[PDB]
C-alpha cells in the first residue's frame, strides 16, 4: 500500500487486572521433531521473539530417539529434540510468549511445556496447630 | 401490535389503519415498532398530498407522547425513508427530524445521513454531515448503514469535489 | 460390561501389516523411515 | 486436546524453609521416605489422582499441610523410640 | 453561513421472532468477506471451530465442578455397609481402588459403590 493505509487501527483490550501475577521461575520448552532443519528454523524464531519480548532464554539439544521395528523389512522413526528454558518471567509474559510460539508451531513437531511457579507457604502451616 | 406490524410489512396499510383505530377504541396502547410501522402506512396511503400526510405524521407523533411511549432510532429513520419519496418539499422537515433526533439524546447512524443525502441529491449539507462525522467510529444500529458510503460517494461524483 | 467387572472384584497404528507396509514405503505415515 | 499427561503436579519444598524442630523434623523425614532427598533437602510431593490440575494442586497443598501438622504432634506411643 | 444542526427543532419530545429477525437483520450490515488469514483464525476462534491458545489440555472439562475431597475419601458412602466385619474390609479396598481413579468422575464412583450395596443387600 503505497497510498490507501488504515487511517487507525483498534487495538485489542488488554485490561490491568487488580488481582496479583503469577509468577515463573523457569519454564522449560521441548520440542520433539522428525527433521533436525525445522527443530533449527524453530529454535531460531523462539529465540528471537524471546530477545525482542525480554525473557532470558537458554537453548540446549537432548539426545535424539531411534524406534525401530519389524514387519527383514526393518523401519525407523526418529525423534530429534530442542529444549528452550525461560528464567524469571511473570504470567502475563509466559503466556503471550506461549499463544505466539505454540499458534506457530510447524506441524509434524509436538510440544511439552513445563512451567515452575513460585508460591509462598499456606496461611495454615505457618505455625503449629494449637 | 402484531397484527399491525404483519399488515404494513406485505402492503396492508389501510387495513393496518383501521386496525390502529380499532386498537385506540379498546383503550389498548402500541408500541414503538407499532407505531413505526403506523408511520409506513401512512405515507404509503394513497392519494393524499404532501402536507396533508405530514399533519398525519404529526398526529401520530403527539399520539406517541400522549401513549407515554418514547421514540427510537428506528422510527425517526422510517420518517426519513418515507420523506425521501417527497423530494423538494420534504427537506426542511427532514432537517427538523434530524434536530429532533439530536436534540432528544439519539444519536443518528449511518442510516440517518443515508437518507438526508439522498433526500438532498436530486448538495453542500454532505461538507456538514462529513464535518460532523470525521474520526467517528460507527456501530450497527440500523439496516441502512451499509447503504451510506455508495450514497456518499455519488455525492463527490457528481459534485466532482477530490477533497470531500 | 461393568457388572462383569464387579462380579470379578468380588471373587500401534491399527491397520494390517500388508496395508501398513504400502503406506510406510509410499511415505504417507508421518515419520516411518527405512533403517 | 485432552492429555491424560497433564494432570500431574509437582510440589517441590525445602524443610530447611519450614518451621520445624528436631523432633518434628525426624517425623516429617520417616513419613515421608523416599520423597525427602538428603542430599537436597527438597521434599518432592507428586500429585495425580485426582482428574482435573487443580484438584491435584489442592492435594498437594492438603498433604503437605497434614504431614507438617502430623510431623508436629507426638503420639503417647512415640516414646518408646 | 451556520451548521446543519443549530435551528429550529419539532419541540415534541425532551429526552419475540420479530426482535430475533431485526437483530439478524442489524448482524447483515456489517458481514464482510474476510480480508486475510488472521481474520480467518479470529472468525474460527469465536465460532469455537478453532483451539484456544496458550493450549490447556483440560479445556472445556471441569469434572461437574468436583474438588479433591469428593474424589479422595470416599469412605463416608460405606456407612450403610457392615462396620467391623470383611465386608468393611473388602469396601474399603474397592474405594481405596476408587480413590485413586483419575479416569472416573465422582458419580461413577458413587455407582460401583451403589451397586455394592444392592449386590451385598440381595446376597
Amino acid at each position: 500500500l503505497h497510498v490507501d493505509v488504515p487511517k487507525d487501527l483498534t487495538k485489542p483490550v488488554v485490561t490491568i487486572s487488580d488481582e496479583p501475577d503469577i509468577l515463573y521461575k523457569r519454564l522449560s520448552v521441548l520440542v520433539k521433531g522428525h527433521d533436525k532443519a525445522v527443530l533449527d528454523s524453530y529454535e531460531y524464531f523462539a529465540v528471537l521473539a524471546a530477545k525482542e519480548l525480554g525473557i532470558s532464554i537458554k537453548v540446549h539439544e537432548p539426545p535424539r530417539k531411534i524406534e525401530r521395528f519389524t514387519l527383514r523389512v526393518q523401519y525407523e522413526m526418529r525423534t530429534l529434540y530442542r529444549c528452550l528454558e525461560l528464567e524469571h518471567l511473570t504470567g502475563s509474559t509466559a503466556d503471550v510468549y506461549l499463544e505466539y510460539i505454540q499458534r506457530n508451531l510447524p506441524e509434524g513437531v509436538a510440544m511439552e511445556v513445563t512451567k515452575t511457579q513460585l508460591e509462598q507457604l499456606p496461611e495454615h502451616i505457618k505455625e503449629p496447630i494449637w | 401490535c402484531t397484527m399491525i406490524r404483519g399488515m404494513v410489512k406485505h402492503r396492508a396499510y389501510e387495513q393496518a389503519l383501521n386496525l390502529y383505530t380499532e386498537l385506540l377504541n379498546n383503550r389498548l396502547h402500541a408500541d414503538v415498532y407499532t407505531f413505526n410501522a403506523l408511520i409506513e402506512a401512512t405515507v404509503c396511503a394513497i392519494n393524499e398530498k404532501f402536507e396533508e400526510k405530514w399533519s398525519k405524521i404529526l398526529e401520530l407523533l403527539r399520539h406517541m407522547v400522549a401513549q407515554k411511549v418514547k421514540p427510537n432510532l428506528q422510527t425517526f429513520n422510517t420518517i426519513l425513508k418515507c420523506l425521501r419519496r417527497f423530494h423538494v418539499f420534504a427537506r426542511s422537515p427532514a432537517l427538523q427530524v434530524l434536530r429532533e433526533m439530536k436534540a432528544i439524546g439519539i444519536e443518528p447512524s449511518l442510516a440517518t445521513y443515508h437518507h438526508i443525502i439522498r433526500l438532498f441529491d436530486q448538495s453542500f449539507i454532505i461538507y456538514d454531515i462529513m464535518n460532523e462525522l470525521m474520526g467517528k467510529r460507527f456501530s450497527p444500529k440500523d439496516p441502512d448503514d451499509d447503504k451510506f458510503f455508495q450514497s456518499a460517494m455519488s455525492i463527490c461524483s457528481s459534485l466532482r469535489d477530490l477533497e470531500l | 460390561a461393568d457388572e462383569r467387572l464387579r462380579i470379578n472384584s468380588l471373587r500401534r497404528w491399527r491397520l494390517s501389516r500388508i496395508v501398513f507396509r504400502h503406506l510406510a514405503d509410499h511415505g504417507q505415515l508421518s515419520g516411518i523411515q527405512r533403517a | 486436546v485432552r492429555n491424560p499427561r497433564a494432570r500431574v503436579v509437582v510440589l517441590r519444598v525445602k524443610l530447611s524453609s519450614l518451621n520445624l524442630d528436631d523432633h518434628a523434623k525426624k517425623k516429617l523425614i520417616k513419613l515421608v521416605g523416599e520423597r525427602y532427598c538428603k542430599t537436597t533437602d527438597v521434599l518432592t510431593i507428586k500429585t495425580d489422582r485426582c482428574p482435573l490440575r487443580r484438584q491435584n494442586y489442592d492435594y498437594a497443598v492438603y498433604l503437605l499441610t497434614v504431614l507438617y501438622h502430623e510431623s508436629w504432634n507426638t503420639e503417647e506411643w512415640e516414646k518408646s523410640k | 453561513r451556520k451548521n446543519i444542526f443549530t435551528g429550529k427543532r419539532l419541540n415534541i419530545f425532551d429526552m419475540s421472532l420479530w426482535d430475533v429477525e431485526f437483530a439478524k437483520q442489524l448482524a447483515t450490515v456489517n458481514e464482510q468477506p474476510l480480508q486475510n488469514g488472521f481474520e480467518e483464525l479470529i472468525q474460527w476462534t469465536k465460532e469455537g471451530k478453532l483451539w484456544e491458545f496458550p493450549i490447556n489440555n483440560e479445556a472445556g472439562f471441569d469434572d461437574d465442578g468436583s474438588e479433591f475431597h469428593e474424589h479422595i475419601f470416599l469412605e463416608k458412602h460405606l456407612e450403610s455397609f457392615p462396620k467391623q466385619g470383611p465386608i468393611r474390609h473388602f469396601m474399603e479396598l474397592v474405594t481405596c481402588g476408587l480413590s485413586k481413579n483419575p479416569y472416573l468422575s465422582v458419580k461413577q464412583k458413587v455407582e460401583h459403590i451403589e451397586w455394592f450395596r444392592n449386590y451385598f443387600n440381595e446376597k
